[PDB]
């Protein structure tokens, strides 16, 4: 087998920018190098193949070079539909061997978070469980903290977060925070908030409401 | 237009065997090799196998020699994967492409859709419980408002979540799945809308999870 | 290559050698045939010629190849060389120093090789 | 001289699979191969099936060839009204004295079409051919289906017999219905007897039997 | 493009020589790999394969046939030639020129015949002689008259050999046309019908001819169908 090593694993660059990544190969596989791109949510996409040939319908701004050992690929003008991993992958000797992959990730201008509330709903009251979420629309940088507060006490433990993949359009993320109670404890407060804490956001925003 | 639609997701449980299907079109089915791909959660590539639609012949790497069987019928132009002797570490998105080839180079234009098996000592595919994340900031929803569904509880994964059957997909957020403390997955997809619209224009929400055959819509309108 | 072709051909008819096979799009292929006149006699052979092509697939477009090399052993009898073209040898006027055994090898890009042996003789008269 | 056996006819309604059979010895199908022929009556053959399985181009991938020992087999998968013709298989005999052996032939006839009733026309005898002291009475049935019809030739409500002729068209490309000619060669002598001449015809598609009369005129 | 004709169809008295030629157009007899054939089919006797010449002169002949068949190409002018001898009635059938192509495989020798030529009717009778047809006008009238078409025709009577050949204004009219088969008479005579349905609202409006080849006895008849007086 032919083991080939990407590198970096992980770069973080600007839209208007020159991005490499590399690919090295335990021995030498000729022309016989591709490169793949895959979106989050889809299957991975070819972009060059033959070291240097150009698939149909991928943009211009993607080059590739190298022979044998080392290989390049070239982003020139770096957009925000970029956004992907790639992976490299030998055409020379069966088995076929892929790269570990490279992410890139589109450095944005700093964006707030848009916070909502959402109170639980009746039908998953009736069960006994009471889901209160609380969501950040489209912010950059994805660092951002989401404390909440159930009656003004500092909540912990019983909330779980979740975050989107970067926006192929405006570079942004989103986040989910999942306050999880149960349904008497719920019903026993009053007072629900999500303190929202971002680079974007000069004061903490808080969104709250009232119901138990 | 070259079409690879593989089979639905499955649960399976360890020392089962896997059988995923690949049916082709828009293209001479016996002058393009197809091959197979595995993506485990969170991790990169790995081949599978190759296989020749006309001499049903094929090649497979040495992790998987012997446990690992690729067949074809070129009647129903569909080619089969089977996966012996399954283990936790099999768990992953396995896919199935053709293979275009100029001299000696070899890539794979056209890729399947993905069918992800999951290899758990579970018995029983738990339908996900959709809930509404309803609409009203007080009845106060200045500028944009957002809206959602919460799958509360499914296994296996995935949950495909649409909205409006399709026709709405600008700034439809569907959140990463969370695994909970029960074993099982739980997710939320948000949308954000003109406020303008929340009294005029039905939202619902299209959650399908194929492990369990389970199609669920469901329509979220402000609480009154 | 299961195993021997047998061809009965009538004197001085011709006879077409035929290897058939689906090719992949892209592919680049290679094809040698060689000639054993053990028949006539009374890992060396005769390449009658090597041949070498890329598959177009079309069904239809004609396939052009190139023609790497061909042995002069039929001249140097003053016969006329074999017709050869992808998966075809072909012979205008059987005759004595056309009997014996044809190879026909196939190697592509895909890692495929492929053989065919052939034993062309004379119907009634063995 | 040697012939391959076939069925005489095979038949189907529209959509069916219908397999056609050609049986032969160890000189001929056993160590060659076989090849199927297609023929539209009043037009030459035309091939739809070499080296025992390999299609021409313009030959719909639903017409199949199959061969095992000493037979061999064709295919019609989804039977269409363009289908119905006379089917042929063939292969070489080499022995000592080579030939190439041809089927007895296999007639696919489509079933389950529209029963189209005759439309019957009387034309009476024409001129320059009573000058010649010979009339002809013609009766055309033009667009119909099944084959089978009959014409009686009344006259004077007295059935003519053993004098008529009767032609039949193979069915139209276009729309597969059958067109017959019953022309009544009754001579002069006996056709001055009178004017009075009718056809009568009797069809599947006719709830009662159609009469053309010429009186008069 | 590549296209096989005959020579034409004509009465041969039994126990003569019948000689048919082939020309090819859309290429030359020089290619590789093809056999130039005849077969024949006679109504009733399915199809028979008489023999194939090659490029170099090498042949093959139907067994039952090799005393009296005789085969010759000639490259210069693309054309290939059958000679049959000792000819009797049961000889009389369509005689088809075809190309065929011909190879060895792992199947076995395979010999098909691809692209075929049109058919002539030689007839091998001394029953009758040759003799010009006598076309004869099935004249209309106002059939289907309750809301309908209506039919005219012409009546071919008195041709020998066969075969002949109907069109309707010269080629103009061919929906339907519906030329019927040919009756053998007593007077050891063919006769044949060619009918065509028209609107009524064509009758007196339209002019219809009908053009008969009798290549045998090199006559052509043309005759024009008129509505009868009354009508």
């Amino acid at each position: 087998d032919i083991q080939m090593t990407q590198s970096p694993s992980s770069l973080s660059a600007s839209v208007g920018d020159r991005v490499t990544i590399t690919c090295r190969a335990s021995q030498s596989i000729r022309s016989n190098l591709n490169w793949y791109q895959q979106k989050p949510g889809k299957a991975p996409n070819v972009l060059i193949y033959a070291t240097s040939s150009l698939q149909s319908g991928v943009p211009s701004r993607f080059s590739g070079s190298g022979s044998g050992t080392d290989f390049t690929l070239t982003i020139r003008s770096l957009q925000p539909e970029d956004f992907a991993t790639y992976y490299c992958q030998q055409s020379y000797s069966l088995p076929w061997t892929f790269g570990q992959g490279t992410k890139v990730e589109i450095k944005r201008t700093v964006a707030a978070p848009s916070v909502f509330i959402f109170p639980p709903s009746d039908e998953q009251l009736k069960s006994g469980t009471a889901s209160v979420v609380c969501l950040l629309n489209n912010f950059y940088p994805r660092e951002a903290k989401v404390q909440w507060k159930v009656d003004n006490a500092l909540q912990s433990g019983n909330s779980q977060e979740s975050v989107t993949e970067q926006d192929s359009k405006d570079s942004t993320y989103s986040l989910s925070s999942t306050l999880t109670l149960s349904k008497a404890d719920y019903e026993k407060h009053k007072v629900y908030a999500c303190e929202v804490t971002h680079q974007g956001l000069s004061s903490p925003v808080t969104k709250s409401f009232n119901r138990g | 237009e070259v079409q690879l639609v593989q089979s639905g997701a499955e649960m399976k449980k360890p020392g089962a065997s896997v059988k995923v299907s690949c049916k082709t079109s828009g293209y001479v089915f016996n002058e393009y090799y197809i091959h197979w791909v595995r993506q485990a959660p969170g991790q990169g590539l790995e081949w599978l196998g190759r296989i020749n639609p006309n001499s049903g012949d094929a090649n497979y790497a040495p992790k998987f020699q012997g446990r690992v069987t690729l067949t074809r019928d070129t009647s129903i132009r569909t080619y089969f994967m089977e996966l012996n002797r399954l283990r936790s570490d099999d768990t992953a998105v396995y896919y199935c492409a053709r293979i275009m080839y100029f001299e000696y180079d070899s890539w794979s234009d056209y890729w399947g859709q993905g069918t992800l098996v999951t290899v758990s000592s579970a018995a029983s595919t738990k339908g996900p419980s959709v809930f509404p994340l309803a609409p009203s900031s007080k009845s106060t929803s200045g500028g944009t408002a957002a809206l959602g569904c919460l799958v509360k509880d499914y296994f296996p994964e995935p949950v495909t979540v649409s909205w409006n059957s399709g026709a709405l997909t600008s700034g439809v957020h569907t959140f990463p799945a969370v695994l909970q403390s029960s074993g099982l997955y739980s997710l939320s997809s948000v949308v954000t809308v003109p406020s303008s619209s929340l009294g005029t224009q039905t939202y619902i929400c299209n959650v399908n999870h194929k492990p369990s055959n389970t199609k669920v819509d469901k329509r979220v309108e402000p609480k009154s | 290559g299961q195993r021997l072709i047998e061809v009965s051909v009538e004197e001085n008819h011709p006879f077409t050698l035929r290897a058939p096979i689906q090719r992949i799009y892209g592919v680049r292929y290679t094809e040698t045939w060689s000639f054993l006149p053990s028949l006539t006699c009374t890992t060396k052979e005769d390449q009658l010629a090597e041949i070498s092509y890329r598959f177009q697939g079309k069904k239809e477009a004609d396939q052009p190849w190139i023609v790497v090399n061909t042995s002069t052993l039929f001249d140097e009898l003053e016969l006329d060389p074999p017709e050869i073209e992808p998966g075809v040898l072909k012979v205008l006027r059987t005759e004595k120093q056309y009997l014996g055994v044809y190879i026909w090898n196939m190697r592509g890009s895909d890692g495929t090789s492929t053989y065919a042996t052939f034993l062309v003789t004379w119907k009634g008269d063995e | 001289q040697s012939v391959l056996t076939q069925p005489p006819s095979a038949s189907g309604t529209p959509g069916q699979r219908v397999t056609i059979s050609c049986s032969g010895s160890s000189s001929d199908i056993g160590p060659n191969t076989v090849h199927w022929y297609r023929q539209v009556p009043g037009t030459a053959p035309t091939l739809l099936i070499y080296s025992d399985n390999q299609r021409p181009s313009g030959v719909p991938a639903r017409f199949s060839g199959s061969r095992s020992g000493t037979s061999a087999s064709l295919a019609i998968s989804g039977l269409q009204s363009e289908d119905e013709a006379i089917y042929y298989c063939a292969a070489w005999d080499d022995s000592l004295n080579p030939l190439y052996v041809f089927g007895t032939g296999t007639k696919v006839t489509v079933l389950g079409r529209t029963v189209a009733a005759p439309s019957v026309f009387i034309f009476p005898p024409s001129d320059e051919q009573l000058k010649s002291g010979t009339a002809s009475v013609v009766c055309l049935l033009n667009n119909f289906y099944p084959r089978e019809a009959k014409v009686q030739w009344k006259v004077d409500n007295a059935l003519q017999s053993g004098n008529s002729q009767e032609s039949v068209t193979e069915q139209d490309s276009k729309d597969s219905t059958y067109s017959l000619s019953s022309t009544l060669t009754l001579s002069k002598a006996d056709y001055e007897k009178h004017k009075v001449y009718a056809c009568e015809v009797t069809h599947q598609g006719l709830s009662s039997p159609v009469t053309k009369s010429f009186n008069r005129g």
